[PDB]
């Protein structure tokens, strides 16, 4: 009986392995079929439109630093009501200057960052070393920041630098170039994602900041196509990395830029640069899904076999025909 | 205001609260596991403040299924247990949830399980013997009112029958109650105890508080405190003498060690928590007599590697006033309650706390039993006839003494019907004085089995 | 027991050969239906007839 | 053969549809030594089952504000920084059903014996609650291990948790395989109240050893009611950690359905070692012998699934036989101490006894079963009542073996009785004895019918006598089995047949036994 | 897209790569040391991905001379070793570079050292005895043809001598292919084995891979895998029965421990790495034999501190079918091969495989030796004269049995001067049956020392 | 390649230079001796251990 069961199990093993081979051949043939079918432009557009139709049916700061940064942002919002374009540029430049000072004077940053509840001593050190050298608006925010306690010393810098960015973003708000500055920021982000040697060169903060800024100007922002606000933001960032990635930092800067305006960036990958019709359809469906305006950023990826994939926040909506083919392949019994 | 879980490493859960609302230590916090299969309400006990408004907590329930960022609500008070006459006759877990009747006692008065021991000026300066009524305990190893008794034993040595006997005696003679603190229960053993007590009809006089083994170490560490808090309520509010069983207080020590390891504290000598003595003191010091009422405790103790110098038993025995050791050899001889008169001990068997007559009689009985135990080898190998006449006389007297140390326990009333005997201490003293002097060496040995006092001895002798 | 083991071993090999071939036979029909199965799978993944 | 070779695939292609559901993604930021840290996955839950790109699986085991440290379940080398990690919304679960009988499955329930798939009736999470105090029942039904020593001295009642503990190569796996084999007679009855379904969980054993155990079970007919949850040493530390829980879940599914289960963990020491490895790789604080604080809980949470359920829950039971390897017979080590505390009793196997020829090598006396006589049938309870005292007296008297002339008559009789009882408890491997045969065998020794047989022949005298009784006087065995007690008329018949056999028995020394 | 060395700490080297080119685990990377005295191409093995596009690697050659910032180029595949019949007759290192003929196999087929163990479906137990000719091994620890065999021992108890003797007794007549993996052993003994094999014409059928202890932890980790890859090629791609000698397999786990703390792992008990069991299990499971494809592997295992309770030998025990266990206690008493007859064991020593006669004789020998071990305490103090007559006879039996288990092995000619001997299994069983039954109690015990057979016993007895 | 395990107990007994014959060993052995010494002392260490 054991031998009979052995031959029965051999028969079942043969059946299973033949079925596995048949399934492998079948999906390989289906892969060829889809590769031929996806190559058509009208077919690819129809596939992405079908994907959108399907969709139609659907912060690292700790507590103390988080609250302090929220308070500093509120103070910046209060101050910005009476600021001006030139005043905003001066505020951004002076905030970047104090960020540089804090990075250079580690002891100065550490006492301006101590978690002491007493603010008077701190503010006294502040003005003593910087009161007459900077404007008034700057100090107001630049002190609010010092008064609040921070979880770590570096956070204080991250606070002022954050404001230094907002000062420029508010400037873009003043000029109405939010769309242009965001587009240029994402363009620079994708540019720095490629050629990682340039990203590493910009990343090195051991070298003088002026050299990195000059390199960026010669490479990226020294040409007429760069928007003024985007160029200023990139220069400030390159000046204030402190070991962070350049491409990482610039994409986070773009995320902050969209976030200031209440929108959330959704990175979209497609086989080709879809037309404006399905682009506006995608924006609407994504906003409906997430209940918040979204700014779609496209990335060229012909390997997706004519499908469309979205990633926003920690969530993804994947309909890439390549991923669906992989799921079919791995789903073989 | 409500916290958020920010870390989950096994039983250890870190909760971030708003700056103005960090719970104080040992507060019980509630988190919700919404996963269908494992849906639960975790009770986290705040153990440390880490800073930046974080608090590290030991989860009293398995944290499987817990999600980061889930709301954690602070109850504002430490782990509270229901207290009252209602806890009697019911089984509870370390957190006061009734196991045999869910939702029972949720509307009782609740007491925090973290209570300071009695004020120094409120302690009783004089040790007082607890006349439990058992001949063996009252004579050889007198128990201490408001003291702790180690209960060495195992399976098939009548430990559960002795527990029932002491529950009956505390409930009937002293008008008190019992609380059974099942630290590290085997759920099978806990169920067996529950059914045994229900069948014996002594469940109504005992409140069971089981911290099972399957629960994380937090509950196994806090169950002793919970049961002791019920006992404290009975002592201080109801004004009853209490009998707090703790099977097994080594578990409590080991649960403390595991909690200490989980929180990251460097282990002490043999891997035990650095605060072993302080945890054991905070537990045991609450078991004491105050304002005329006392919590006595029979605490079964496990001795790792049979090493009494180990930190856990060494710390436990700094508080143990008596030591009752049940023996398989004595149990097989028909001598219930199965206490070994020689291995057991007491720290009150001194001429001063007990009467000089008591000490003399007890020492004479111990001498006779020791001489007999020495002669056991000769009897077993060489035979009884190879002894001398003085040795044979002593062997007969020792047989009769050790059989008279047996007693018709109240716990046996459910099996035979014969009411249990409560032999007065004076009667036991004089009876054993007579035995050791040979006044009863002419009665048959079967006359001394399972009988309380000289009246019962005479009646049984006449019945044979 | 030894005789049963020997006969079962002989049966097994006989069966191993027969299976092997039976499988080759079927492998053919397999390659005949592979085209239709692949077309159906491609139509399924594409969400429309291939 | 059939058209299915194509048809099955057709059924897939017609039925397959990869729909577009939203998914939360993490990215692997660290990966090393079987642990992968995954940034993101905000909604991941503790002990969730994450899926990595290459079909690899991991268990979200440490959750911080920065990353999710997940233990990878095999194929760890395929994990890289930057890989996308998708969360399956399910805590660790395993398929369960009657289809697992006769199958070898890895701790995830996937077959590894090379046969077909397993038709799962349901899925059970590995971390479900154990039966509560109110849901249990007193252990009162025997689980005949077939080993005279265990069934007479430390009986195992279904619903119990008995620990086979001892140093290496002392006879533990032999005891548990014998226990599994002994259930074939119960299985062939067809009565679920008697049938015992076995789950041999192999943790950290080499593949050839698991194959050897499977062969021992098949040649013994036990594979038609036994599943082998195998986590071979080749498998990741995660599988060695999960295997007892997998086996416990497969058993629990039967247990809550009225069946009786027998779970063998072999060993739990390797379970503890795998958990220690995972904990240290996740940087959980260490304690004694570097084990994490909750290692006790790891075993307790497991062994407390082994329970006898109340009649309201079907009355099913799961019997635990954890096996622990004690190094240099040190039962005071950390894991041995923990599991001795957890379990209801201990069969202590000693290499000294094994070499003396006392194999199966249970050190009686030190060995204990807290369930006791409640786990024995009345016949064994009455027959084996005096056995423990006799063996204790023999061990006390062993120093006098050379002076039997100088001892009392009673003492010399006790020594002679004890030697024959010791020979009686010996037993060959893979040859469990039915409870009736054990009753008759222990009756031979305790009642003094071996007192005339030479010691060196006792093993034979028993073996032949039963072989006689079975073949010719089965009424005794049938009575003991059907009534569970050794009746007086049956006892007289047994004594008469023993005396008749004595006359025809040839002692190895040439002497006559009467 | 090459890497860059960032952090060097002994054998561990951290390399930062561009984001899109982080190598997979166990990949081989090539750095270059340009200092003239130590100039070389340094092979690193990616051991951890540490984040931020950093990887942490274990260097195969010494890192002395390596400079931070030096370019590290990724090979794209794990360390590969040559395989084929070409490897037979040559000496390789962990990296697959031939020593006795540099650049020899550079053009052979190359296999990765890392591969999954054979599937459980393809494993069947092996139960065929391998007659070595050693009395103790053939009698009490019979080796399994196609099984896993180990020679446990302390430091300097004769593991290398015994493994060389087993090469002399099993491989010399073997028709298949042999592989010898010297994993962190002594280079002198490796060269001795090389010349011995060359002189006996076994080298043409033997492949030697050496990672001796002069090498850093990386080679002592990966050399066992490098040799096991050749063994697996011979097992799978050619179907030839294979012998796989390893000396010493403990050095694998010890090298893992050596790099453990530099890789950031928290140490486990006794300072070993947390991944001891899994790391050793992968390697051990790759050594098994699959049905129809046999590897007869013999692994000398080193027991640290002569402590058999150490985690490494204890974990290795589960991976072996036969385990000879040399002990310093037996070595001190002059017994060579120094086997502890009681601690050693074999799974094929069942009555169903070795026969009832062999099993009975082996179990009687073990019984006598265990009784002798129990009596040695008494004899050293109370004297032999106070033992029972039966026990005295047993002691005289046991001394002769212990000395008869000693044997003059061929590989130990330079330990004793006299040539080696081979004892058929039948003669061993007969001789030990006679001993255990008494036919030789009249001969002096020194007649049983280093003789190997009954004829030699008679000759040495006559010479006495 | 060997040990010369010098023992304090042997040293005090007057066995100087204290070589514990049992534990001590040289695995080069006779190869590191002149033929006369090898022949004269072939089994000396084992004889002394016994
Ligand atoms: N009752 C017995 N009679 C005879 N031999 C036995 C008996 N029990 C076990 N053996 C033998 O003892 C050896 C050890 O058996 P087993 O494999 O069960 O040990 P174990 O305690 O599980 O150890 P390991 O750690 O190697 O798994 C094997 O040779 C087995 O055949
Ligand atoms: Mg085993």
């Amino acid at each position: 009986a054991q031998g009979a069961q052995q031959i029965q199990l051999m028969r079942q093993q043969l059946i299973r392995q033949l079925r596995t081979g048949l399934g492998a051949e079948a999906v390989n043939k289906a892969a060829e079929i889809v590769r031929a079918h996806v190559a058509d432009p009208q077919a690819q557009s129809a596939t992405v439109d079908r994907f959108l139709s399907e969709l139609e049916q659907m912060s690292r700061l700790r507590a103390a630093s988080r609250q302090s940064l929220a308070a500093l942002v509120e103070k910046f919002d209060s101050v910005a009501g009476g600021l001006d374009a030139d005043g905003l540029t001066n505020l951004a430049d002076e905030l970047a200057s104090v960020a540089k000072l804090l990075l250079s004077e580690t002891a100065l940053n550490k006492h301006l960052a101590e978690p002491t509840d007493d603010s008077a001593p701190k503010v006294r050190l502040l003005e003593r070393l910087l009161s007459d050298k900077v404007s008034a608006t700057t100090l107001d925010l630049l002190r609010t920041a010092v008064s609040n306690r921070w979880s770590t010393e570096s956070n204080l810098i991250d606070a002022v630098e954050h404001t230094a960015r907002l000062a420029l973003l508010k400037r873009a708000e003043i000029a109405g170039e939010v769309d242009e500055v965001e587009e240029q920021l994402f363009r620079f982000g994708r540019v720095l994602d490629a050629e990682p040697r340039l990203s590493a060169l910009l990343s090195d903060y051991t070298t003088p900041a002026e050299g990195r800024v000059a390199l960026l100007d010669k490479a990226l922002t020294g040409r007429p196509g760069v928007n003024q606000t985007a160029a200023a933001l990139l220069s400030q960032t390159v000046g204030l990395l402190r070991g962070e990635r350049a491409d990482e930092a610039v994409i986070d800067l773009a995320e902050l830029a969209v976030s200031r305006r209440g929108e959330v960036v959704a990175h979209v990958s497609a086989a080709a640069e879809l037309s404006d019709a399905q682009r506006t359809r995608l924006t609407e469906v994504l906003s409906r899904i997430y209940g918040r305006p979204v700014s779609v950023q496209l990335h060229v990826d012909p390997e997706l076999l004519g499908g469309l994939s979205i990633t926003v926040g920690d969530e993804v909506i994947d309909g890439s025909i390549a991923s669906r083919l992989a799921a079919a392949q791995t789903g073989l019994p | 205001t409500a916290g958020r879980v920010v870390r989950i490493t096994g039983p250890v859960v870190d909760v971030e609260f708003p700056r103005g609302s960090v719970p104080e230590l040992f507060n019980a916090l509630h988190a919700e596991i919404t996963f269908g299969a494992l849906a639960k309400t975790l009770t986290l006990e705040v153990a440390q403040h880490l800073g930046d408004s974080l608090v590290r907590c030991i989860s009293m329930q398995p944290t499987d299924g817990l999600v980061r960022g889930v709301e954690v609500t602070d109850t504002g008070a430490s782990i509270s247990v229901p207290v009252g006459d209602g806890v009697k006759g019911h089984v509870f877990n370390a957190l006061g949830d009734c196991l045999d009747d869910p939702g029972y006692g949720k509307d009782f008065e609740h007491w925090s399980i973290h209570r300071k021991p009695p004020a120094f000026s409120d302690l009783e300066p004089r040790t007082e013997m607890l006349e439990t009524g058992l001949k063996v305990v009252d004579l050889l190893t007198p128990y201490v009112r408001g003291g702790k008794i180690a209960l060495f034993g195992g399976a098939g040595v009548g430990k559960t029958v002795l527990i029932q006997e002491m529950i009956n005696r505390i409930a009937r003679n002293f008008g008190g109650t019992s609380v059974f603190a099942g630290v590290g229960e085997r759920t099978r053993e806990g169920n067996d105890l529950w059914v045994e007590l229900a069948d014996a009809n002594v469940l109504k006089d005992t409140a069971l508080v089981f911290g099972q083994m399957d629960e994380p170490p937090g509950t196994r560490m806090r169950v002793a405190l919970s049961a002791l808090t019920m006992a404290e309520f009975f002592r201080d509010e109801q004004g009853q003498d209490v009998l707090l069983f703790i099977d097994n207080i080594f578990r409590f020590t080991q649960a403390g060690s595991e909690v200490s390891t989980l929180l990251g504290r460097m282990p002490s000598a043999v891997g035990y928590q650095p605060t072993l003595a302080d945890e054991m003191g905070e537990l045991q010091e609450r078991i004491t007599s105050t304002r005329g009422r006392s919590i006595t405790s029979m605490q079964a103790v496990y001795v790792p590697a049979d090493d009494y110098t180990d930190p856990a038993p060494a710390t436990t025995f700094a508080h143990l006033d008596a030591t009752t050791e049940l023996s398989r050899a004595v149990f097989s001889k028909g001598i219930f309650p199965a206490v070994d008169p020689l291995a057991s001990s007491s720290t009150i068997l001194d001429p001063a706390i007990v009467g000089d007559e008591h000490y003399r009689v007890a020492q004479e009985v111990i001498r006779i039993l020791q001489r007999y135990k020495d002669l056991q080898d000769i009897i077993a190998i060489l035979g009884i006839d190879e002894l001398s006449e003085e040795d044979k006389q002593l062997v007969n007297r020792a047989r009769r003494i050790e059989r008279f140390l047996s007693q018709n326990m109240m716990a046996a009333e459910q099996f035979t019907g014969q009411p249990g005997s409560t032999v007065p201490l004076k009667e036991t003293i004089e009876a054993f004085d007579k035995l050791t002097k040979g006044e009863f060496d002419h009665l048959p040995e079967q006359a001394f089995f399972l009988i309380g006092g000289l009246d019962d001895l005479a009646k049984k002798a006449e019945s044979l | 027991r030894a005789q049963a083991s020997g006969e079962v071993a002989q049966t097994l090999t006989q069966a191993d050969q027969q299976l092997s071939a039976q499988g080759d036979q079927v492998r053919s029909g397999l390659e005949s239906s592979v085209d239709g199965l692949s077309a159906k799978l491609a139509s399924r993944i594409l969400g429309v007839d291939v | 053969s059939a058209a299915d070779i194509e048809g099955a695939i057709e059924d897939y292609v017609s039925s397959f549809s990869a729909d577009t559901e939203r998914e939360e993604i993490g990215t692997v930021i660290d990966a090393g030594d079987g642990i992968a840290h995954v940034e993101g996955l905000p909604s991941v839950m503790t002990q969730e089952l994450l899926e990595f790109p290459g079909g690899v699986l991991g268990v979200a085991l440490n959750l911080d504000e920065h990353s999710v440290g997940a233990v990878i379940l095999g194929e760890f080398e395929k994990i890289e920084e930057g890989q996308q990690v998708k969360r399956t919304g399910e805590v660790l679960s395993v398929p369960v059903g009657d289809a697992f009988l006769g199958r070898v499955v890895n701790p995830l329930g996937q077959p590894i014996d090379g046969q077909g798939d397993i038709a799962a009736e349901t899925r059970r999470a590995l971390e479900l609650q154990a039966p509560s105090v109110v849901q249990r029942q007193s252990v009162s039904e025997p689980l005949q291990t077939g080993i005279k020593a265990i069934d007479a001295m430390t009986p195992i009642g279904r619903g119990q948790r008995q620990l086979i503990i001892g140093d290496r190569k002392t006879g533990k796996t032999a005891v548990c395989v014998d226990t599994i084999l002994n259930q074939r007679e119960a299985w062939l009855t067809g009565d679920p109240k008697q049938q015992v379904r076995c789950v041999y969980v192999a943790i950290g054993q080499k593949g050839t050893t698991i194959a050897s155990v499977k062969r021992a079970l098949e040649e013994g007919g036990a594979m038609e009611y036994t599943t082998i949850v195998a986590a071979p040493a080749s498998d990741a530390a995660g599988f060695k950690w999960l295997a007892p829980y997998t086996g416990s879940a497969i058993g629990q599914h039967w247990m809550y359905n009225g069946k009786h289960v027998l779970i063998v963990f072999d060993d739990l020491s390797k379970q503890a070692d795998a958990y220690r490895a995972i904990s240290l790789l996740l940087r959980r604080p260490p304690g004694r012998e570097a084990f994490p604080g909750d290692v006790f809980y790891l075993h307790s949470r497991l062994l407390e699934r082994c329970a006898k359920l109340s009649d309201e829950l079907g009355g099913g039971s799961m019997t635990g036989l954890p096996i622990i390897e004690t190094k240099a017979n040190d039962i005071s080590a950390f894991i041995p101490t923990n599991v001795i505390s957890i379990t209801d009793g201990q069969c202590f196997l000693e290499s000294d006894l094994f070499n003396q020829g006392v194999r199966p090598a249970i050190n009686v006396g030190v060995s204990v079963s807290r369930v006791g006589g409640a786990a024995q049938i009345k016949a064994m309870k009455e027959v084996a009542g005096s056995l423990r005292l006799d063996l204790s007296q023999y061990r006390e008297l062993e120093a006098f073996a050379a002076f039997a002339s100088d001892l009392d008559a009673a003492s010399k009789a006790q020594l002679d009785r004890g030697a024959r009882l010791v020979e009686l408890l010996k037993q060959p491997q893979y040859s469990p004895l039915a409870v009736e045969e054990q009753v008759v065998a222990i009756f031979l020794g305790t009642q003094g019918h071996l007192d005339s047989v030479p010691v060196e022949d006792v093993q034979r005298f028993e073996s032949e006598l039963l072989e006689h009784v079975k073949a010719s006087h089965s009424d005794i065995f049938d009575g003991i089995r059907e009534t569970k007690k050794l009746s007086e008329e049956a006892e007289e018949k047994l004594v008469s047949v023993i005396n008749e056999f004595k006359k025809g028995f040839q002692a190895s020394d040439g002497s006559s036994v009467v």
